[PDB]
RNA sequence: GGAGAUCGUGAGCUGGGUUUAGACCGUCGUGAGACAGGUCGGUUACUAUCUACUAGAGGUGCCCGAGGUCUGCGGGUAAGC
RNA sequence: CCCUAACUGGAGUCCGGUGAAGCUUACAUUCUAGUGCACAGUCUAGAGACCUCUAGGGGGAAGUGAAGACCCCGUGGAGC
RNA sequence: UGUUCGGGUCGAAGCAGGGCUGUGAAGUCCUGUGGACCGUUCACAAACGAAAAUCCUGGUAAUAGUAGCAGCAAAGCAGG
RNA sequence: AGCUUGUAGUCCGUAAGGGAGACAACCCAGCCCGUGGUUAAGGUCCCCAAGUGUCGACUAAGUGUUAAUACUAAAGGGCGU
RNA sequence: CCCGAGAAGGGAGGUGCAAAGUGCCUGAAACCUGAUAGUGAUGGAACGAUACGGCAUGAAAGGAUCUCUGGCAUGAAGGAAUCAUUCGCGAGGAUGUAGUACGAAUGUCACUGCCAGUGUCGUAUCUUACGUUUUGAAGAACGGGCCAGGGAGUGUAUCUU
């Protein structure tokens, strides 16, 4: 159970993906809305609305909207998810907005190298902000 | 090439245009509570159309104050039974049903739809819901209701139709109290809607089966010399060379009608109790005569005769308090003439 | 032209065999009927075939589905192969008679083997446009049926 | 308003033009004949195997067995201009 | 034609009987981009995709029909 | 084909499948089937080795239980 | 001009295997079979084997994350740093 | 003899060393029907090669110091770990431990009853068919639906070697 609050999105995703590929545990990620994406808010919002409205969304790419599902997608992009190994890895991963009631009070962990206070500037936005500006209710 | 532009044939706002998964319309949104507690929806059965002569009371209209002939839809609306109270909990993943209490005594013909819930836990179920509301696990409350079409004669069916309706109240406790008051009772359409008010009508439209793109989307026919070269009622092109596929936006044949549709701002012109006031000589064609209480809806409504029509309080109404219509003449002449 | 060996040989003591010899029927329809009726008791297979011939019961077409609509009830594509059902019922009558001759009890026996085999084709012709004659053949089918009194 | 999509679109249509065989006028050439000159006339093949889409079904998966009522991950919209 | 509607008979659709032919190296549920003989369902990286069946018009398969009749070449022909 | 040495109704050739050897062309053996012919040494010959020729002849698929069995022309019904 | 025509070397043509996303000719390398080890090119956050490696700075533009290649936009300007 | 409308056909029963049952010796493949083994309605495609696993088979023709699992001896290239000292701003390096323990393999002693092979499926890496025309072929360049059989440097004369 990893707490995604104040964590770099890509670095948390890389850590969790490599742990899942090491393949001895089920990983739960809570407060996915509280993950951090470094860079200017305008640029991050522009790229994320481009990815959301890009594809042949009738029969093309289907980029998610909820922050937890977006984080799941980000981890999916760092996995061999078309393979049996990556399919098992994604099946062993659950991501939550906030803390689910069953995991409430459980002991969490944090990735020290994914911490947002190692960033050198204030040019960042939260995944929850990205999702709610793309129109996700959570 | 300098092209002539046209608006696209039909609307892509109703795609996929498939058959509705049920014969009952389901409401996806409920309006704001703006007064005393009451049900936000009712359900009747469409009978047919007639017309009335009324004085134009519509403010600011050119014909205001003069005699105007207004087509009306007659909707036979027997009292519905409040069968159950359902509680909904809001979380990050949306609303979930958390509790349900069924009325102790329910109509025996409800077995045509479902095996009848027993007269088991109602007091303790209600106190459980009260505890849930007190502890904050309940986000809102809805009333499960069902119609009793056995009293009608133009509708052949005796199996009731069941549907959820919102409760309009300023607070969740008020909603729960009102639902407890109305639980297991028979609500009349006067206890939901008042005369002269605007409503939204949902219904399954007339089924036309499989229809071509000309009728289904309103595409042009082939014209002139092309009209008799073998593709008359038939789309000119399915797509360009690239992309190498037929878009879903190209008008094509498929199911037409039997869709769910919502019409907005249909005004109630009369809440009647005696169907002899509206039934014409010879009866309504293929329906018969009205016997119970009924409603007159200004204009047209989706669905054919005998279709279940769901009425709800307006969700996008513009005008304020409209008033009571002054119906000077209801036409009962033979519709078969 | 001649007699044919069977794909399966059941034991003579508890089994009866029969062969419809080169019937002028549809091999595809007969294959579907054989697939439907294989494994049934002889009496229930007879009742099913009677229902098919009376149009009260459709046989599912899972291998040769094209040209068949969907049927009412829990079924996909299905048809009413009248000629195939009549021929297979004649073969079933022969097999039941053979069982009775052996001394077995067809009321308690099961169709354990029901197969078709394409036989020799009688070659006809269909005159076509522009001086062309194309084939129109008489396909023949052998129906092998094996009932047994045990399973 | 302009432009792209095999100058989108002939297993959709048309055939007016260009691009066959006939013929006339003018100009070249002794001639046959010719002309990004003009003129009149001049056959538009196919039963869809796969894929894509539009709609309608039967299954299997999920699942105490069944039924009912809902939620909404998502998709679409010009929830009008 | 504006602008299409209804109806009639024959097909089609569904059922019984009869029963061909034409495309086919293989595999094949695809979509986007790039790459590649510079016009890819199969290569590369992504995105999708539960299977089967029925109907339907033809987007694509640079669909099928055919050793291009346009152009050039051949110390290949024919007629004039 | 000459020549040396053989095998076969106690089952030759061929055929389906398999074991072993050989880099391999291939050889040998086993099981079944089959019912009368077949190899081997050293040499010599050739109408001597096929995956391709829009190859030829024969057989047979997918297409497919599909198209067609609809302008002819009102086409049949009852009873026996 | 991924144009045309020369010249020297080397390649593809006729060149495996490893690496550059794929890449006829770009980098290592010319390659009998099997086993073990260590390296070349290239890479070491995950996909993907090995660094969330070290030191000193720059960049705030998602600029960039593109040896060569025709697969990478200029002149001019900036009290941006 | 029984079934069957039957001068069809089938069954049963015979003849014959053998049905070889009359277009009947042998009876391949394509194609079609059924059964068996594996897999299978969340899945990615030159249909395979290599390595490792699941399931099935493994009678003959293949192995019996052969298969499995260990011990001991010798072992080429290569070659640690841990710890001590020292250097470096640091990541780390050097020296010793140590050319040691190990190490392809070669022998030897126990243990074991399988292994090889075959079919199918799965995981990992690789590979865009074949022949041809081509500077360049997976090509949206040409050829083949499939299978069987047929199908292409030969003789005379003469010259040279």
């Amino acid at each position: 159970v990893i707490d995604a609050k104040g964590l770099i999105l890509g670095r948390l995703a890389s850590s969790v993906a490599k742990q899942l590929l090491s393949g001895d545990e089920k990983v739960y990620i809570i407060n996915a809305e509280q993950a951090i994406i470094s860079g200017s808010r305008a640029a991050t919002l522009r790229e994320y609305r481009e990815t959301r409205e890009r594809g042949a969304t009738e029969f093309g790419p289907y980029f998610p909207k909820r922050p937890d599902r977006i984080l799941k997608r980000t981890i999916r992009g760092m996995l061999p998810y078309k393979r049996a190994r990556g399919r098992d890895a994604m099946s062993r991963l659950k991501v939550y907005v906030g803390v689910p009631y069953e995991l409430k009070g459980a002991e969490t962990v944090t990735i020290p190298d994914a911490d947002m206070r190692l960033l050198s500037s204030s040019r960042y936005v939260e995944l929850g902000e990205v999702s709610q500006k793309m129109g996700s209710k959570f | 090439m300098a092209s002539i532009h046209r608006p696209k044939r039909g609307s892509l706002a109703f795609s996929p245009r498939k058959r509705a998964k049920s014969h009952i319309p389901r409401f996806r949104a409920w309006p704001e509570a703006t007064g005393e507690p009451k049900l936000q929806s009712f359900a009747g059965y469409k009978v047919g159309m007639t017309h009335v002569i009324m004085v134009d009371d519509t403010k600011n209209s050119l014909t205001q104050g003069m005699e105007i002939s207004v087509p009306v839809t007659v909707i036979e609306t027997p009292a519905i039974r409040v069968a159950a109270i359902r509680a909904y909990a809001e979380d990050s993943t949306g609303e979930k049903a958390i509790a349900e209490v069924w009325a102790a005594d329910l109509d025996p013909e409800l077995k045509r739809r479902i095996p009848i819930p027993a007269a088991g836990n109602q007091a303790e179920a209600l106190e459980n819901i009260g505890k849930l509301i007190e502890e904050g696990r309940v986000s809102d409350v809805r009333a499960v209701i069902y119609t009793l079409p056995k009293s009608l004669t133009g509708v052949p069916k005796k199996v009731p139709d069941i549907m959820e309706s919102g409760i309009s109240a300023r607070d969740l406790g008020t909603k729960f109290e009102y639902s407890k008051t109305i639980l297991g009772t028979l609500v009349s359409v006067t206890d939901v809607f008042k005369n002269g008010t605007l409503v939204d009508t949902a219904a399954i439209t007339i089924g036309k089966g499989t229809q071509g793109p000309v009728k289904r989307w309103g595409i042009q026919l082939m014209k002139g010399k092309h009209s008799r070269q073998g593709s008359l009622r038939q789309v000119g092109t399915l797509g360009a060379f690239n992309p190498s596929r037929v878009s879903w936006r190209v008008p094509q044949m498929g199911q037409m009608g039997y869709h769910q549709r919502t019409e907005f701002n249909k005004r109630i012109l009369k809440i009647g109790s005696d169907g002899e006031e509206v039934t014409p000589e010879g009866g309504f064609i293929n329906y018969g005569l009205v016997r119970g209480d009924y409603i007159l809806i200004k204009g047209s409504v989706p669905g054919p005769s005998k279709r279940l029509i769901r009425l709800r309080d307006p969700i996008r109404a513009k005008k304020a308090d409209l008033g009571e219509p002054n119906i000077l003449y209801i036409s009962r002449e033979s519709k078969q003439g | 032209m001649a007699r044919i060996n069977y794909s399966i040989n059941g034991d003579p003591e508890t089994t009866s065999k029969a062969m419809g010899s080169e019937l002028h029927i549809s091999p595809k329809k007969s294959r579907e009927v054989c697939c439907k009726i294989k494994g049934m008791k002889a009496s229930e297979a007879r009742k099913f075939l009677e229902d098919v011939i009376a149009m009260k019961q459709a046989v599912p077409f899972k291998k040769h589905h094209d040209g068949s609509g969907h049927r009412k009830g829990p079924m996909a594509a299905g048809k009413y192969p009248i000629s195939a059902s009549k021929e297979i019922l004649k073969v079933l009558k022969n097999a039941e008679s053979n069982a009775e001759y052996k001394g077995l009890e067809p009321a308690n026996m099961y169709i354990i083997h029901a197969a078709i085999q394409r036989g020799r084709v009688i070659h006809g012709f269909m005159p076509r446009a522009r001086g062309r004659a194309t084939p129109k053949d008489t396909e023949t089918v052998n129906i092998e049926m094996i009932l047994s009194e045990v399973r």
